[PDB]
RNA sequence: GGGGAGGUUUGGCACCUCGAUGUCGGCUCGUCGCAUCCUGGGGCUGAAGAAGGUCCCAAGGGUUGGGCUGUUCGCCCAUUAAAGCGGCACGCGAGCUGGGUUCAGAACGUCGUGAGACAGUUCGGUCUCUAUCCGCCACGGGCGCAGGAGGCUUGAGGGGGGCUCUUCCUAGUACGAGAGGACCGGAAGGGACGCACCUCUGGUUUCCCAGCUGUCCCUCCAGGGGCAUAAGCUGGGUAGCCAUGUGCGGAAGGGAUAACCGCUGAAAGCAUCUAAGCGGGAAGCCCGCCCCAAGAUGAGGCCUCCCACGGCGUCAAGCCGGUAAGGACCCGGGAAGACUACCCGGUGGAUGGGCCGGGGGUGUAAGCGCCGCGAGGCGUUGAGCCGACCGGUCCCAAUCGUCCGAGGUCU
RNA sequence: ACCGGAGCGCUGUCUCGGCGAGGGACCCGGUGAAAUUGAACUGGCCGUGAAGAUGCGGCCUACCCGUGGCAGGACGAAAAGA
RNA sequence: GUGCAAGAGCACUCAGGCGCGCGGGAGAACCCUCGCCAAGGAACUCUGCAAGUUGGCCCCGUAACUUCGGGAGAAGGGGUGC
RNA sequence: CAGUGGAGGCCCGAACCGGUGGGGGAUGCAAACCCCUCGGAUGAGCUGGGGCUAGGAGUGAAAAGCUAACCGAGCCCGGAGA
């Protein structure tokens, strides 16, 4: 409402263009020993269980 | 590379171990070996330590004393090559490292307020004397 | 470190007891002043019917200071309090006997006539 | 920037110090916590020093822990049953661990502080 | 023109002949030369120095072939120094004598994204009797509708330190060749662990 | 007027944003003997100059008259 | 008495802006002009020397602290090499202040019958957390660089810096009756500033150690904890971060040149530095030193490593999985850091954590013995405790694994 | 708790800043506004134009998209000028 | 309730009731609130604005002036635990 | 003079009442707030409940202050599409 003021509605494509970087990442997973299932590196898990 | 401290030891070959133990608390008198117009000579020092600052080597330390009614202080370097002899003249109870407090109160009531350390006065004259007659024979 | 509105003692018979420093005789913009170093300075305060008396202003040598000041051979020494002497414009002291001990730095500025009556040349 | 010194804590002093006493406690008592993969780390050097000092024995080393840990009986359990288990293993008296959960609604990082063995 | 690398291993204080002198402590191990560029294989003289050993598992890159092209010990890091063809197949700290100055280069310590007040060392602004939002602030930064822009490379706060910085014409004190250190004037940019290299000043 | 500067500045007092800026205060002195005068009581700069000048004159005037009075 | 320049002042028009262009000073940050205050170079002098006057060349850098007033301005104080004048909405209030001016209250003087009025004075009086675009300071992502990749570099171009004083030697000589007092060259110390560092000096050090009051508590005595801040108070303090602390820079040297001195020399038999030509000569111009830099799309260079189509495209240009060298994800961490990036390490391991030795800080723990009616003291004791700094050791934790990624156009 | 002058004591008001504490700023997860807004593909200088230019002229410069931070301009916002 | 001269003040604490309806990390500039500093001590500045110095109690002592009550807590200094 | 006695728009200082100076806050926690500091504090004291006074009128230790969050003449309807 003071001093700061957007001085034009920014274009359409001027805003898409901002949330370039925006997009996401997929996590990392890998095959643990127990279960085929898909642990995050340097972790346990459920429904699978650990060693030492 | 896993040598950090002894490279920096090892220039410390400047070191020297003539000089007696003090601990804050208690008198001693250094000789300088101070420059005149040109020459040289021993300016004595005489004063009670204040303040010691630890820290391997160059570990300096701290020297207060009345002088025509002006307090002076005077740091110096242990390891100093300009120091010619650092004399003890006088131990007292420390019960405390940095003694500032001495600043504000110099006085009757500083005498009373560093007594005289017994233990050391003991261990001092004693190893001192005794040694001698060992060493005599 | 002595500055401008600094008030230093008198360690000299000048008559003056007490003087704030006035402005650092040195560079064209020095900032402060140690031993050995010479200042105008206003006194503050005097004896009675002494050689100078207050509001006189003139000029004087650091002799002592609150701040340590370091010696090339790693030394150091410290006093109580900073005192100066008044002097001539020929540099040499208004009073005679100045009691109090001085720095040796004041040697290495050839202000010896100091020394001499210096008790403890410290 | 200044951070040459070490370790990293949150919360201000008396908060902070009383919460690595209170999870050192809960750790003395149950042996596996789980909790936050940083609160974790730091709680591990403040628990190995407490078994390595019961480690110990002379009862200052005992009123040395008591300042931490309240509980006389729970110190009175540590020079007794914990210290001794952890006999000649010099260090490491403990173990972190990551979790793959995720705290909801925080979406905090979980860990295990487990009491080797 | 003289050139060693080396890394800054601390620095105290040592006794000239009767005064007291800081001084810095600089490890200049054995550089073994890697490539001599003329300006007929290149444009321009010099020589690649080596340093510290190397896991030769984790050099498994064609540095491998790099090292095997001189024949030595895989080295972890190397640089160039112009205008400077030694002899044999290594510099030491024997190439300095002590009494010549040097200059030496090195990283700056990263203070990050530093305050103006601690970059230029600006003034800042009044503790008391003005607003209590622009104590640490540069305040103004221009003119009027002209030139109605900014001035490039004015002085703003932002990331400074952890450059490249190169201080001069520092005495080289006592050098001892028995364990490959060398003594300089006291103050080098770089903290202590960091790489500096070692040349020869222009005093004239 | 070799041995008269002319010095001026804004305006001391009220007038507004044109006190301001629009500054009309004149200052004289009389270099050989230091003595100076100045006005600013009215709007006008110029008429000031006019002003500060006849009295910096009547005024030295007046110690030439007492001066020789005094011989 | 005459002719211009400049666009800093007062003034004259009233052309954009009254559905708003915040106005004086001060602060902070500056940049630019030269008609130059200083330093550097030079002609003339009523220039002996020194010192000075005046004019010319010359922005590179420099241009102090304080008293009075809201002041700008100005006077004064101490000093200085000098304490320059001006542009930049009289730079700068979406950066600050609000003492002045310019609202409401009050008063004096003063004008008015009055309500009221004042380039007259006086006391008081709300300064608006969120930056979208350009601009600037810093840091990333994506592609491009006609093959992929790792390491080291070239420097077009741009940036920073640039100041100066004083004492001594040559020499108390040249000059001068005397007092004074040299250029030239060399040495040394200093001021302000800038870059870097922690050895020394000295700051902080938020729980590193110790002591202290009141209170509540574990457990009655000791002993210990919580709170009294977001440390309860006090005394002391490594590492780190720091200036008051240590180190180093301005240049030297090369080249062209300014005013200016000079050589040769006409037109114009003489003469002249000039029109042909040539030499000297500024803190300034180019280079030289430090920093950035191949998005230098004009994408550079050197060293080194991998290399074949295996299935579709008749062709031109492509598509798809496996791949190689090599990269990425994840993890332990870092004087690197806002996040990201940069860097080291990942069992073939000392990366952090733990433990131990050391440095360092604190300054004689606990418990028991003894002296004293007691508060206490003494011994055991430089004990006990003990973050960051230096190093050792696989006890704990960096387990395991996965994705990307040339097969390289034409003459 | 009125306005002015001076002095003593004591101090980060200042020379002149430094370090540290915590609550925000920054990163991640959850929720999720505002004033403003002709349209935008929104560079610098010298001129230029109703006289103060991203948009006209000439010239120089500049790969595309962001994150953090500063406020010079967009005669920035706000209030149909007191 | 205990201690501080007393007190409904302050500090901690009974009985009782709360940890305030976004959290997790990181430990940049910058802002809020806060602690500290060498040497100097108002040079800051429109003004010592802000901050800090002094502080409770007991005893000694206390000027000009005065409407004789005051000025007085003038100023200045000593004592304070067990 | 001593003792007694306990007066005061007296003093110090919480509750309570009030806002001096600075800082924060300024699309706030808040359409007047928070923190530090500061005035009165048996008196023209502060406070609850019940009552009366109003628009050119009230009330006012007097500012043109207040009279339901903007009072040099309240608010709402109407003349009124002035
Ligand atoms: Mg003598
Ligand atoms: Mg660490
Ligand atoms: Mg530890
Ligand atoms: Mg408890
Ligand atoms: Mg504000
Ligand atoms: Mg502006
Ligand atoms: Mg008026
Ligand atoms: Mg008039
Ligand atoms: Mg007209
Ligand atoms: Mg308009
Ligand atoms: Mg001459
Ligand atoms: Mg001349
Ligand atoms: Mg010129
Ligand atoms: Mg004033
Ligand atoms: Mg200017
Ligand atoms: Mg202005
Ligand atoms: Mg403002
Ligand atoms: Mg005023
Ligand atoms: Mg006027
Ligand atoms: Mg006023
Ligand atoms: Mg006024
Ligand atoms: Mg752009
Ligand atoms: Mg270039
Ligand atoms: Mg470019
Ligand atoms: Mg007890
Ligand atoms: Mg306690
Ligand atoms: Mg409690
Ligand atoms: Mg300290
Ligand atoms: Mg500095
Ligand atoms: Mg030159
Ligand atoms: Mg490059
Ligand atoms: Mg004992
Ligand atoms: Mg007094
Ligand atoms: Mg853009
Ligand atoms: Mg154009
Ligand atoms: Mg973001
Ligand atoms: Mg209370
Ligand atoms: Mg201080
Ligand atoms: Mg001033
Ligand atoms: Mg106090
Ligand atoms: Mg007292
Ligand atoms: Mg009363
Ligand atoms: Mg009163
Ligand atoms: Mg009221
Ligand atoms: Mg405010
Ligand atoms: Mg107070
Ligand atoms: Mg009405
Ligand atoms: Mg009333
Ligand atoms: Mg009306
Ligand atoms: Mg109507
Ligand atoms: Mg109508
Ligand atoms: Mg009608």
């Amino acid at each position: 409402a003071k001093h700061p003021v957007p001085k034009k509605k920014t274009s359409k494509a001027r805003r898409d263009a901002r949330r370039s970087h925006h997009a996401l990442t997929p996590p990392i997973l890998v095959p643990c020993p127990e279960c085929k299932a898909m642990k995050p590196p340097h972790t346990v898990c459920p429904e699978c269980g650990y060693y030492a | 590379m896993n040598r950090g401290a002894l490279i920096k030891l090892v220039e410390s070959r400047y070191v020297r171990t003539d000089l007696p133990e003090f601990r804050p608390g208690d008198t001693v008198r250094v000789s300088y070996k101070v420059k005149e117009g040109n020459r040289t000579r021993i300016q004595d020092f005489e004063g009670i330590v204040i303040r010691i600052r630890r820290n391997g080597f160059n570990t300096t330390f701290t020297v207060r004393k009345v002088s025509y009614g002006v307090g002076v202080e005077r740091i110096f370097p242990l390891h100093s090559p300009l120091i010619q002899k650092i004399d003890i003249v006088q131990r007292g109870r420390a019960r405390r490292a940095k003694l500032y407090f001495i600043r504000n109160l110099s006085d009757r009531e500083i005498r009373r307020k560093l007594r005289a350390d017994r233990k050391r006065i003991d261990k001092d004259r004693a190893a001192e004397r005794a040694a001698k007659e060992e060493v005599q024979k | 470190m002595i500055q401008p509105q600094t008030y230093l003692e008198v360690a000299d018979n000048t008559g003056a007891r007490k003087i704030m420093c006035i402005r650092v005789l040195k560079g064209s913009n020095a900032k402060y002043a140690t031993v050995g170093d010479v200042i105008v300075a206003s006194v503050k305060e005097a004896i009675p019917r002494g050689a100078v008396k207050e509001g006189d202003v003139v000029k004087a040598v650091v002799v002592r200071t609150k701040k340590e000041v370091k010696r090339p051979d790693g030394s150091a020494i410290r006093f109580d309090d900073n005192a100066a002497v008044i002097i001539n414009n020929q540099l040499e002291p208004r009073g005679t006997r100045v009691f109090g001990p001085v720095a040796r730095e004041l040697r290495e500025k050839g202000f010896m006539k100091i020394v001499s009556l210096a008790p403890e040349v410290l | 920037r200044h951070l040459k010194s070490g370790r990293k804590l949150n919360r201000h002093s008396s908060h902070r110090l009383a919460l690595y006493r209170n999870q050192a406690k809960s750790l003395l008592t149950h042996g596996r916590i789980t909790t936050t993969v940083p609160k974790a780390k730091e709680l591990r050097g403040f628990v190995d020093h407490l078994i390595h000092l019961a480690k110990r024995g002379d009862l200052h080393a005992r009123r040395l822990v008591l300042r931490d840990l309240q509980d006389v009986k729970l110190v009175r359990k540590l020079f007794d049953e914990i210290a001794p288990r952890y006999r000649d293993r010099q260090g490491g008296y403990t173990r972190v661990l990551k979790l793959a959960e995720r705290r909801r609604g925080d979406g905090a990082p979980l860990a295990l502080v487990e009491l080797v063995e | 023109m003289k050139g060693i690398l080396g890394v800054k291993v601390g620095m105290t204080r040592i006794f000239r002949d009767d005064r007291a002198v800081p001084v810095t402590v600089i490890l200049a191990g054995p550089c073994p030369v890697v490539q001599r560029r003329t300006p007929e294989k290149d444009g321009y003289t010099a020589v690649q120095l080596g340093f510290l050993p190397q896991n030769p598992k984790r050099v498994n890159r064609p540095l491998k072939g790099h090292f095997a092209k001189a024949g030595v010990e895989p080295v972890r890091i190397l640089r160039e120094i112009r205008d400077f063809n030694p002899e044999g197949d290594t510099v030491t700290v024997e190439i300095f004598k002590p009494g010549e100055r040097v200059d030496v280069t090195g990283t700056s310590k990263g203070r990050g994204f530093a305050g103006v007040m601690k970059r230029w060392n600006f003034a800042g602004g009044p503790d008391s009797h003005g607003a209590h939002k622009i104590h640490r602030h540069p305040g103004s930064i221009g003119n009027r509708k002209t030139p109605g822009r900014v001035y490039k490379g004015k002085k703003m706060a932002g990331h400074y330190g952890a450059e490249r910085v190169t201080v001069m014409n520092l005495e080289v004190v006592d050098v001892i060749p028995e364990e490959n250190l060398l003594l300089v004037k006291g103050a080098v940019p770089g903290p202590n662990g960091g790489l500096v290299i070692v040349r020869e000043t222009k005093k004239a | 007027m070799d041995e008269i500067r002319i010095d001026v500045m804004r305006a001391s007092g009220p007038g507004g944003q044109g006190v301001n800026t629009t500054d009309s205060a004149v200052r004289v002195v009389h270099l050989p003997t230091g003595i100076m005068v100045t006005c600013q009581d009215s709007r006008s700069q110029i008429k000031n100059r006019e002003k500060a000048l006849m009295i910096l004159r009547s005024r030295l005037l007046e110690m030439k008259r007492a001066e020789e009075a005094e011989r």
